[PDB]
């Protein structure tokens, strides 16, 4: 096509995504890891799982408001996932990297998993 | 804005 | 902080928002522009627009899965925007330019409005 | 992935 494009506008969208997560505005469902809860829009998770875009194109668990995940999932390595999800931004340390891969590998977000190997590669 |  | 940051994230997700919308996966409204229906998702209207932020934080309005546009609306002006929301490409032509930039002084989209003006300007 |  003969298309111009904004640069900056698929940030801007994500900022503002997170702005209404933090604001608990349209988050239409709870991701239950353990003792802790985590609210969310149920398309920006598909748009970052692999994991959920598989559950929630399932016709009866679209529907579901509560998601519950493996016990093994660790709950700081869902949150920090979770906050990529809405900035593009890992907070990846020595003391997460091994949950946050672990998480990351069981919710399908292949570029995360990537980074992870090659950071403990490095290591080695 | 940009030719993408 | 000390995060990575992963530059296609917010790129990635739109793209991926906009097979949802192309699927009809999790599309919770209907947008009406007289004859014409447009199917979206309410959280990436509040992102790209300033009425659809003001309509979709509103109490009331928040609940609405059909919201109908004034009649001067265009539908192919408010379909390029549409399109622009879930893409970051403009089709700006000679032929639309004035029903776009109508459509997104309405929509309160005021980087897609600066560019309308730049262009007309020019032409001028 | 980069520095931010
Ligand atoms: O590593 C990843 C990140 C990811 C996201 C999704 N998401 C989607 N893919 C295709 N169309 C659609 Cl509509 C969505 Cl939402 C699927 C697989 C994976 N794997
Ligand atoms: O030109 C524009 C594009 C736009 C988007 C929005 N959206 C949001 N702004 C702040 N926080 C939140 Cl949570 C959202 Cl969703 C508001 C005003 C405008 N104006
Ligand atoms: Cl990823
Ligand atoms: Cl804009």
């Amino acid at each position: 096509d003969s298309c111009i494009q904004f640069t900056r506008h698929a940030s801007d969208v994500l900022l503002n995504l997170n702005r209404l997560r933090s604001r608990d505005i349209l988050t239409d469902v709870v991701i239950v890891v353990s003792r802790e809860q985590f609210r969310a829009h149920k398309t920006v998770l598909m748009a970052c799982s692999g994991l959920f875009y598989s559950i929630f194109t399932d016709q009866l668990k679209c529907n579901l408001s509560v998601i519950n995940l493996d016990p093994e999932i660790n709950p700081e390595g869902f949150c920090i996932l979770l906050d990529f999800m809405y900035t593009s931004r890992l907070n990846l340390r020595e003391g997460n990297i091994m949950a946050v891969m672990a998480t990351a590998m069981y919710l399908q977000m292949e570029h995360v998993v990537d980074t992870c190997r090659k950071f403990i590669k490095a290591s080695e | 804005w940009v030719i993408p």
